[PDB]
RNA sequence: GAAAUUGUUGAAAGGGAAGGGCAUUUGAUCAGACA
RNA sequence: GCCCUGAAAAUGGAUGGCGCUCAAGCGUGUUACCUAUACUCUACCGUCAGGGUUGAUAUGAUGCCCUGACGAGUAGGCAGGCGUGGAGGUCAGUGACGAAGCCUAGACCGUAAGGUCGGGUCGAACGGCCUCUAGUGCAGAUCUUGGUGGUAGUAGCAAAUA
RNA sequence: UUGGCGGAAAGGCCUUGGGUGCUUGCUGGCGAAUUGCAAUGUCAUUUUGCGUGGGGAUAAAUCAUUUGUAUACGACUUAGA
């Protein structure tokens, strides 16, 4: 439906979002995932830290440099979950992975574009109120990611610029609605309302 | 006569052969490939520079466990050698082909090695004495060497074919409307 | 106008297949806007055309077209089964494909 | 003798075809195709154009007109399966369609006599087209599908 | 101008090759059945080559027919060719490979005068 | 004057084998029939 | 009932993996959907069985036609065929205007064993059919003889003072 | 063309001034056919090549020689108009 779909990773589950994206990638839809540091994982923080430590100790015995690579960035942790949901060893599965871009925070030009969410992947819409959840940014920092403060500083600067843009847009939208309200009480306004418009 | 597979004009070419020459076939093949396509006088100076260890012959196929040298940087390789015995037989055959081109009446400043071929000759057999009273072979690997030089020519070709194309009944009408409507 | 589209865009998902065995003679097509087998019933019998670009000039154009048709529905999410005159090259998994409105029954 | 012989030669007498019980009956058009209905052509050179349905010819095809003055579609013959019948209705009970038949469209530039037949038929439609407002501009606009349009729920 | 025939169906157009015929040079291409106790071809494991069987037999009406619609009949001389004068719509004459160049010119000349189709009319011609 | 094997030329492919089966794309090549 | 303690083994790892927590877990229920060489229908091949058909002026009565059912398989048995050397008969067969052989991601026919054609090479004999005959068909036997590879321009060509 | 902002991968965004084209906001006048009943009916950008002509730019590396802070061989570190 769109050339490039930009998904906001905040408030989503790493597994339910990856399965959604993996199916979209195989169907030939380009997907860009932003704000991967705000992804949520069901279960408490100590659960997910222990699970990553179990994964962390898995390595080739005779050469650690050719074993499983334990990536620490939140973007790559989400990528690892998505990579195992796609037949990445085939030519078809490799072409699907070149249709995906995952970033921490909201990068350039994808910051000036519309961001969407996946309703069947929000933490608020899938988890029972009271269940404990973990933030991917905090979990990544505890396992060796050293760019949490850099992203948080850049994200705070981006929100200030976007707030100024919204103030201009909100003021312009109110001016548009005033002219659209004056467009009422006319002949073309009442004829449109008869046809459901 | 009856050389290898060539694709050049025989009226502007000169050739020479060497058969049952007692030189290494693997070393001669690398020497022959080093001057394939080279200009005749350019290849003669290059072969002479091999004897002085100023330039090397890149070993590309028969090169297992060959020591490294800095002189292979020109050819983009790391393993090269100086097959002096192979060069002398090759350069001894290049001057024979150059003499054949002069007899035919070709210009020596436009000659280049358009074809060169080295293939195995019948082996000469000796024997070795090993431990515990065993005898193994000590065979030679001689070579058959042939090469052709050719004059370089300009004005390659033009006007190849006609490229017949089939058309449908309905699509031609709007092509006739490409000029009816537009320019 | 700005748009001259008289067709609906589709996506070649995969062949009709089991877990480990596939049948290239039948292709699965996902038509956008369709999410139920009841809505997919309207598109039964509609003509399918795959537009791709070639290198050699054939008849004054570098575009070759492979034709097909919708045969039946597949699953509960509006996916439909398709059989073409020649089977799709299986490299078009996820490529856009065109489903026309003719033969029309409206 | 490279090959000896075939011991029996098949007969080259062609048998006659059996009596085929497949007599042809006239076409039964769908109920949405009543003469005077505004049609949308899906295939051909006037794809997306909106025409007026006039007559059902004997070769299972439909006789249509633009009118030619409105959108440039003359008296033409189209197949019923490449046509979407809309709901807009124009009374065709003032038209001389019975003259046109299957042999009328014979191949044998544009022949001169059929030009005035187009002008004598369109005058009987543009008189009633001007009755309903915005129909003439509607008939001169090409139909097209936009983003988000779903033909399985679009009322035509 | 052959007789009217039904559509020709082969049911198999690929050649039946031996197992490991592309693996070893000593194994020929002419089909041989696997007699091994552990052979995956004899046990019909999927993903392997197919074995010839009587189910692949061509239709009896269309059997032995060329794509032109005739049956190939070898012809060595004029007398052999004159056995198909009343059967031009069912059989097509084929010149043997060992016929001399001058003897074929008579054969094409006689076949043209009798309306017999020759499947190889270009063999050994001084064009 | 065959095969193993080797050279040259031409074509194609190649991210820890190669080769095979079904299906199609692309390229190459071949065939059929003019009432 | 579920969960937890009890519950400790050695390369790094296994609900198949990713992952999943009002589950994508567990118990249970309602439907919809995915498709095996299975079932149903149709075509074709073969087999088996039951039948029809010697009337003359045409070619096969081990032939033609109709109908029904059936089709896995090692050891093994039987049947019908393909191919090779030689022999009797026949085609008043092919051939120095090129026989046999060989090469040919060139073509055709047969389910297959194979047969045939075009092109290249080649230089003196060879084939179809009806029968007879056998020293008659190879991928293996640490097979026999002969030839050739990878390893490989590698190991190495260093005792006896130069 | 004026001005401003944007460095996370900015390579984009906002805005001033006029020039020019279109306008379906409304009312008209002609032109379409024969592409003959459907045949994507061509409408992308990707690199490279090649010619016209509108600007700009006027080098290095390697081998060889040499050095020993290096070194099995390559490599490394130096030097020499």
């Amino acid at each position: 439906v769109e050339p490039v779909v930009v998904i906001d990773g905040k408030g989503h589950l790493v597994g339910r979002l990856a399965s959604v994206v993996a199916k979209q990638l195989l169907n030939g839809q380009k997907i860009v995932v932003v704000r991967a540091e705000e992804l949520n994982i069901s279960g408490e923080f100590f659960r997910n830290k222990l699970k990553y430590h179990d994964f962390l100790r898995k390595a080739t015995a005779f050469n650690k440099t050719r074993g499983p690579f334990h990536f620490r960035a939140p973007s790559r942790i989400f990528y690892k979950a998505l990579r195992g949901m796609v037949s990445h060893k085939t030519a078809r599965g490799k072409a699907a992975l070149e249709r995906l871009k995952v970033f921490e925070g909201i990068p350039p030009p994808y910051d000036k574009k519309k961001r969407v969410v996946v309703p069947q992947a929000l933490r608020v819409l899938r988890l029972k109120p009271g269940r404990k959840y973990t933030t991917l940014g905090k979990l990544s920092t505890s396992v060796g990611w050293k760019y949490e403060d850099v992203v948080a500083k850049l994200e705070a600067k981006r929100k200030v610029s976007s707030a100024e843009y919204y103030a201009k847009k909100r003021a312009f939208t109110k001016k548009v609605a005033s002219a659209n309200a004056t467009a009422a009480e006319s002949d073309v306004a009442k004829q449109l309302a008869a046809l459901g418009y | 006569a009856r050389y290898g597979a060539t694709s050049t004009n025989p009226a502007k070419s000169a050739s020479a052969r060497g058969s049952y020459l007692r030189v290494s076939f693997k070393n001669t093949r690398e020497t022959a490939q080093a001057i394939n396509g080279w200009e005749l006088t350019k290849a003669q100076k290059y072969l002479e520079q091999v004897l002085d260890h100023q330039r090397a012959i890149p070993f590309r196929r028969f090169n297992s466990s060959i020591g490294r040298t800095a002189q292979g940087k020109e050819f983009g390789v790391t393993k090269a050698r100086w097959p002096a015995k192979s060069v002398k037989f090759v350069q001894g055959l290049l001057q024979n082909a150059a003499a054949n081109a002069e007899a035919k009446g070709l210009d020596a400043t436009k000659l280049y090695v358009s074809h060169i071929q080295v293939n195995q000759a019948p082996k000469q057999r000796r024997r070795t004495y090993r431990a515990h009273g065993r005898i193994n072979k000590y065979e030679s690997s001689p070579s058959h060497i042939e090469l052709v030089v050719t004059e370089k020519e300009e004005a390659v070709a033009k006007a190849a074919e006609k490229k017949v194309v089939r058309l449908t009944s309905r699509q031609r009408g709007r092509i006739a409307a490409q000029k009816r409507i537009a320019a | 106008a700005e748009s001259h589209r008289l067709y609906v865009k589709g996506k070649h998902l995969s062949y009709q297949r089991s877990k480990r065995v596939n049948n290239p003679n039948v292709s699965l097509i996902k038509i956008e806007g369709v999410a139920t087998p009841q809505d997919a019933q309207f598109y039964l019998g509609k003509r399918i055309a795959y537009v791709y670009r070639a290198s050699k000039e054939v008849r004054g154009s570098k575009i070759r077209v492979m034709w097909g048709k919708v045969t039946r529905t597949h699953g509960n999410s509006g996916v439909v089964r398709a059989t073409f005159r020649n089977n799709l090259p299986a490299k078009t998994f996820g490529a856009s494909v065109r489903i026309f409105l003719y033969p029309s029954n409206i | 003798s490279a090959q000896k012989a075939p011991k029996w030669y098949p007969s080259e007498d062609v048998a006659a075809l059996k009596k085929t019980r497949k007599a042809a009956r006239p076409q039964k058009l769908r109920a949405s195709l009543v003469p005077g209905t505004v049609l949308i052509l899906l295939a051909g050179r006037f794809r997306g154009k909106r025409v007026v349905y006039l007559k059902h010819l004997e070769d299972n095809t439909l006789l249509i007109s633009g009118p030619f003055k409105v959108n440039g579609v003359p008296l033409r013959r189209v197949n019923a399966r490449y046509v979407i019948a809309t709901s807009t209705k124009v009374s065709v009970e003032g038209v001389n369609v019975e003259k046109f038949n299957v042999e009328y469209f014979a191949k044998e530039e544009i022949k001169a006599e059929r030009v005035e037949d187009q002008k004598v038929v369109d005058k009987a439609l543009i008189a009633e087209i001007k009755k309903t407002p915005l129909l003439k501009q509607y008939l001169s606009a090409s139909f097209s599908l936009k983003n988000g349009d779903k033909p399985h729920m679009l009322k035509f | 101008a052959s007789l009217p025939h039904p559509k020709i169906v082969k049911k198999h157009t690929k050649k039946f090759k031996r197992h490991h015929s592309d693996r070893y040079h000593r194994v020929a291409e002419n089909w041989r059945k696997q007699k091994g106790i552990d052979s995956v071809v004899r046990r019909r494991f999927r993903g392997n080559i197919s074995q010839p069987k009587i189910g692949y037999g061509s239709n009896k009406k269309t059997k032995f027919l060329s794509p032109s619609g005739h049956k190939t009949f070898l012809v060595a001389n004029v007398k052999d060719l004159e056995t198909l004068t009343m059967h031009t719509k069912t059989y097509a004459a084929e010149i043997a490979h060992n016929i001399s160049a001058k003897n074929r010119v008579v054969i094409l000349a006689r076949a043209k005068a009798l309306g017999i189709k020759v499947t190889n009319p270009k063999g050994r011609l001084a064009l």
